[PDB]
RNA sequence: GGUUGCGGCCAUAUCUACCAGAAAGCACCGUUUCCCGUCCGAUCAACUGUAGUUAAGCUGGUAAGAGCCUGACCGAGUAGUGUAGUGGGUGACCAUACGCGAAACUCAGGUGCUGCAAUCU
RNA sequence: GAGAACAGAAAUCUCCAGUAGAACAAAAGGGUAAAAGCCCCCUUGAUUUUGAUUUUCAGUGUGAAUACAAACCAUGAAAGU
RNA sequence: GCCCUGAAAAUGGAUGGCGCUCAAGCGUGUUACCUAUACUCUACCGUCAGGGUUGAUAUGAUGCCCUGACGAGUAGGCAGG
RNA sequence: AAAUAUGUAAGAAGUCCUUGUUACUUAAUUGAACGUGGACAUUUGAAUGAAGAGCUUUUAGUGGGCCAUUUUUGGUAAGCAGAACUGGCGAUGCGGGAUGAACCGAACGUAGAGUUAAGGUGCCGGAAUACACGCUCAUCAGACACCACAAAAGGUGUUAG
RNA sequence: GGAAUACUGCCAGCUGGGACUGAGGACUGCGACGUAAGUCAAGGAUGCUGGCAUAAUGGUUAUAUGCCGCCCGUCUUGAAACACGGACCAAGGAGUCUAACGUCUAUGCGAGUGUUUGGGUGUAAAACCCAUACGCGUAAUGAAAGUGAACGUAGGUUGGGG
RNA sequence: GAAAUUGUUGAAAGGGAAGGGCAUUUGAUCAGACA
């Protein structure tokens, strides 16, 4: 009958990336995690100990614990109509620092600056982001660039 | 039609009067909705609602919980207000002076307060002395000390106490409550 | 703030009608829906 | 006498009435499952700094 | 699709730093309004060029009116179209007094004879046939003979009341 | 710049065939008392740095080289796809409207970058 | 592939090539090259205590599994495991 | 493309019927026109909400007064009668 | 290697400076975690919306479902059997599709006036025997989605290419 | 060369015909017109005139005419069904009471509470009064023997109405 | 001294059921309000 073991349906998920099998490079072990850090979760199939269940592949959570060979990650998972808190013991091989945050940290650190650069000068800042605006007017010149007239082309077969 | 985004004809959820039939209660309410409509003091608005509350949502305040509150920094001359009844407590030996305005004082409570040369005031007397609730400390009692709430949220690993009549070894203490008997909770 | 202040406008049906046999295809296919650019003014006036 | 076997039909309608409630979030979450050796030390650390504050209120 | 205007439409792909002033291309387009016209433009540019509307821009849009609207002209018309089972090129000739009139009767004709709706047609070219005798299709040659005259037999007048006291006459 | 010891990214570093490499280094290389390991001092161990050599390792350059890497309105706004119609068609299927948009292909350009430390005409 | 008495398609000896085309009880999929395969050396961590966690879920049980704490040991020059 | 052949079933019989042939048929275009418990404005009912009003010397404070929005319903819940 | 779908982030529970606590951890007052004191307010860190948001108890009915577009399995097929996402019917009248659970339009308090939807406007029947260009003649013509069927093949009928 | 016109759009340009509504009930607002006095179409209709004063209008009813309308009740995915019950009418005819309970609410009293087994008393099954116990609560946890709730302003931190 | 059901009298309708909805004509019948 049906079958639904732990690593069920994961053939291509935990698979290894073309011409990237073998030892994991040492940078994966030199990276350093602190409680609060935001991490993305993705399984290294060659590292059977400490694997995320496949539900958590592609998922991003927060470190809550740092352990000898691992980090404890809390993921919010929705079951029924509600989220429940989930805690994952993952070896450092199945985790990386998420950049889901840099645009923020980089933007903060920058936002402080142009605020100083304003204040100190005599204000007028405006530092919220804004959506793509529509385009302004413009004058396109014809010089070197007279318009080429095209028409639709007849039916033809090649074969 | 309207693609409604939220339930129609929904009642706000809040009492608007009390459920009680007591004339004197209804009179205090006559008083305090006036005060609330015409004084912009927030105290009056809070008091109005508390008058509507059912018995559960107004646990008794003990005279010792009053003595504590008067121990706050800068609070000793405040007049404590309790929109409910005030109960006695032999566990405190030394009880301060003050003025407590409340709906009911048990016999032993007004005794203790009065023996210390303090004063029991009804809510309307409070209104007259403090139309904006000036210099007033509102105390509420423990709502979630009730026996009922012991049993709210019963379920595995929740630690919340069976609805049970008899208790003892041999009432709901075997399979499911210990590692050696099926499992534990 | 200005625009939110305005309750959504309640309009009537177009007075001289929709100008098309069937409303629910794009303006570009002889329907009524989508961006009809400045032709909105004729519609909305007929509706207002 | 056979019957339907399974369907999700209508299940997300039901979950959306009361709604899919977002996770709910606390400042100071539980240390549940945090390294005991850490916690043991954290316990004395805190005790220590409390003392050093009540002291500074001598 | 309606009563046609003819439009010059001009577009280009958007400028970029390394390529400011992209090339600029033009199409004549027969449409009932400029909204359908810019639409048609983008439709054909994408059959010809790496572009689409999100990465291009309309530069200009102008209605072209007939130079000599009360001068009878012999049009050559070149069309691509799809049938129920294949796609086909066609040459037709239309005698009228404007390109715009001429293209209306073309769609009409294509709808009537070949059952081709508007979506299925591409006008490839509309051109005025300068010398009679480069006129090729006989259903027009016919109207070029000298001193041409013809009666309209069997005249049928529209009654305006439901009853009539005569008995009509189709004389003319 | 060379070179070595430890490296990071892990082919622009790999593969095939040629050739060039000063100085130092590294290497090949001599030995069998001693620790040590072998069917075999080939590997592994020790000892000399003496006796010998750039042949190989190593490093670099060559090639309308194989591979790999990068780019392009090269192919292609193609294939596929989200949304629309009381659109076409017996049907199989297919056009159109508002969007998103490949892979192969073709051509061009490239063939390791770099951290710590010691050393060198 | 090219080589060596008896020796042959197949015995045992050697060199070259070899990204895994093998092997890892078992189905199949994943994984793995100074290994996770093959050969050897030492061993009992397949042990002790009691919690937390992931899958199945009601976020019950059971199975199975993960990462720590507190012991006692194994191995290795060691980091470690 | 339209039409024609290919094209056989049981009571008499269905483009809904009548009937229609430069259609009242097929393809396409342009106006006008008809009409839903829908949309717009208005009155009245009720429901929900937000305001105002104890000042006596007259009559409903669960009252009175202003204002806005909303109204389908089996099983079923509650409410006022 | 898409499209659709999908995890996280877009700040006061934030960012920076100073330097306290410990039995953890470091060669090390090193780190780690929690802190004290200090500095910067609403363009404080995208959009749109918000008849507010959060939270607690308790209890009914239900636990045969079925249909349509799209994806889709088994089957020659089925008004057949089985899944996916949404939308419906069931529980729902009203206008249209003559008729019809599910299609189209549109969701209902009692009414006036107006305007429309989908669908129509020869007569039945409210509304042009309206306008305009073609095509079609059938001794079993054709006539509007879902939908109430027709194919290979063939015609020196006629049309345009 | 110089105009006109079409088309599309704009005007806080003027103006005619027709239909439905007229909610509200002193005044109070925002205005408009006037040199002013005053006036007005400016927070919801008034003025003038006629007819009848009654079955005239209106209600009710029967019938006719236009259009529309299938038997209800039931189980069911689906019933007007070629599914079941029901010829007709009266009258009867189905969630009750009790023991012990959960949640909610009202009321009394409150670290307590509960007079009604019983006693006293009586205008006699009522109403009125009451001593000792008992029950639940004020302590928990262990299988049990047993032990049994302040380091501290009954703690620190963050939010918190008032 | 109800209803089902029945006789007589009076009034009305009735081309293969009857009964019902919205609207008005026609007949019969009737409240109110005028002053
Ligand atoms: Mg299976
Ligand atoms: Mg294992
Ligand atoms: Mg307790
Ligand atoms: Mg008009
Ligand atoms: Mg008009
Ligand atoms: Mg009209
Ligand atoms: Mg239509
Ligand atoms: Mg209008
Ligand atoms: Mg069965
Ligand atoms: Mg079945
Ligand atoms: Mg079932
Ligand atoms: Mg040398
Ligand atoms: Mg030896
Ligand atoms: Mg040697
Ligand atoms: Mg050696
Ligand atoms: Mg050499
Ligand atoms: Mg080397
Ligand atoms: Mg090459
Ligand atoms: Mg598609
Ligand atoms: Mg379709
Ligand atoms: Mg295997
Ligand atoms: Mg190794
Ligand atoms: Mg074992
Ligand atoms: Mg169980
Ligand atoms: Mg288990
Ligand atoms: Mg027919
Ligand atoms: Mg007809
Ligand atoms: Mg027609
Ligand atoms: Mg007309
Ligand atoms: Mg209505
Ligand atoms: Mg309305
Ligand atoms: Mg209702
Ligand atoms: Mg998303
Ligand atoms: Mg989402
Ligand atoms: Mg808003
Ligand atoms: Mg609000
Ligand atoms: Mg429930
Ligand atoms: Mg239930
Ligand atoms: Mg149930
Ligand atoms: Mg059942
Ligand atoms: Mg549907
Ligand atoms: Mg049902
Ligand atoms: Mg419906
Ligand atoms: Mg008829
Ligand atoms: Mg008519
Ligand atoms: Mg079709
Ligand atoms: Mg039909
Ligand atoms: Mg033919
Ligand atoms: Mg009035
Ligand atoms: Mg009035
Ligand atoms: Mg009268
Ligand atoms: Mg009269
Ligand atoms: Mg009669
Ligand atoms: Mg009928
Ligand atoms: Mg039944
Ligand atoms: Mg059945
Ligand atoms: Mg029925
Ligand atoms: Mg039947
Ligand atoms: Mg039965
Ligand atoms: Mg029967
Ligand atoms: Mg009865
Ligand atoms: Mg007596
Ligand atoms: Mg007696
Ligand atoms: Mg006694
Ligand atoms: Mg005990
Ligand atoms: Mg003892
Ligand atoms: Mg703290
Ligand atoms: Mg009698
Ligand atoms: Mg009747
Ligand atoms: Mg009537």
């Amino acid at each position: 009958g049906k079958s639904h073991g732990y690593r069920s349906r994961t053939r291509y998920m935990f698979q290894r990336d073309f011409r990237k099998h073998g030892a994991v490079h040492l940078s994966t072990y030199l990276k350093v995690y602190k409680v609060g850090d935001i991490v993305d979760i993705k399984a290294n199939g060659s590292i059977q100990k400490g694997m995320p269940h496949k539900f958590y592949q592609g998922k991003t959570g927060v470190v809550y614990n740092v352990t000898k060979s691992s980090v404890g990650v809390i993921i919010n998972k929705m079951v029924g109509n509600r989220y429940l808190e989930k805690r994952l013991n993952l070896r450092v091989e199945h985790i990386k620092h998420s950049k889901c945050r840099q645009e923020f940290l980089e933007r903060v650190k920058a936002n402080a600056a142009k605020r100083a650069e304003a204040k100190a000068q005599g204000v007028a800042v405006q530092l919220k982001r804004q959506p793509a605006q529509p385009r302004e007017s413009r004058i396109v010149s014809t010089e070197g660039n007279v318009p080429q007239t095209l028409a639709p082309v007849p039916y033809e077969t090649f074969i | 039609g309207i693609d409604h985004t939220s339930k129609q004809h929904k009642r706000s959820g809040h009492r608007t009067a009390p459920k009680s039939d007591n004339v004197y209660l209804k009179l205090l309410v006559k008083l305090y909705t006036f005060l609330a409509r015409r004084t912009d003091a927030p105290f009056n608005k809070v008091v109005l609602k508390a008058l509507f509350l059912s018995k559960i949502n107004r646990p008794p305040v003990s005279v010792s919980r009053i003595a504590r509150a008067l121990k706050q920094e800068g609070a000793a001359n405040k007049t404590v207000v309790v929109v409910g009844t005030v109960t006695d407590d032999a566990r405190i030996f030394e009880f301060p002076k003050t003025t407590v305005a409340a709906l009911r004082f048990t016999a032993g409570a007004r005794a203790k307060i009065v023996k210390a040369g303090g004063e029991c005031i009804t809510l309307d007397q409070l209104a007259v002395r403090a139309p904006k609730g000036q210099n007033t400390l509102i105390l509420r009692g423990p709502r979630n000390s009730r026996e009922a709430v012991r049993h709210f949220g019963m379920g595995p690993h929740k630690g919340k106490a069976p609805r049970i009549l008899s208790t003892g070894r041999k009432f709901e203490r075997a399979r499911g409550r210990r590692r050696s008997k099926g499992f534990k909770v | 703030q200005a625009n939110n202040f305005l309750w959504p406008f309640k309009l009537s049906n177009p007075s001289g009608g929709w100008g098309v046999p069937r409303k629910f295809k794009h303006f570009i296919q002889g329907g009524s829906f989508g961006n009809r650019e400045e032709f909105i003014n004729k519609l909305v006036k007929s509706m207002n | 006498a056979k019957s339907k076997n399974h369907t999700a039909h209508n299940q997300t309608r039901k979950a959306h009435r009361n709604g899919i409630k977002k996770p709910k979030t606390y400042k100071y979450p539980s240390l549940k499952g945090v390294d005991p050796k850490f916690r043991r030390n954290h316990k004395h650390a805190l005790h220590g700094t409390a003392k050093a504050l009540a002291a500074a209120k001598k | 699709m309606a009563h046609f205007k003819e439009y010059q439409v001009i577009g280009r792909r958007l400028p970029t730093e390394s390529v400011p002033e992209p090339k600029l291309f033009r199409m004549r387009i027969f449409a009932s309004n400029e909204v359908i016209a810019k639409s048609r433009y983008w439709y054909f540019l994408q059959k010809l060029h790496k572009v689409k509307k999100a990465s291009g821009e309309i530069v200009s849009i102008n209605q072209i009116n007939e130079a000599h609207p009360t001068k009878v002209k012999n049009f050559g018309v070149w069309v691509r179209y799809d049938s129920r089972s294949g796609t086909h090129n066609m040459y037709k000739e239309i005698r009228d007094v404007s390109r715009v009139a001429a293209v209306e009767t073309l769609y009409q004709d294509m709808a009537a004879r070949h059952r081709a709706r508007f979506r299925s047609i591409h006008i490839l070219k509309v051109a005025e046939i300068e010398k009679t005798a480069d006129v090729k299709r006989q259903y027009v040659k016919q109207f070029l003979t000298k001193d041409l005259k013809f009666p309209l037999p069997h005249r049928v007048q529209k009654s305006t009341k439901t009853f009539s006291y005569k008995r009509p006459s189709t004389f003319y």
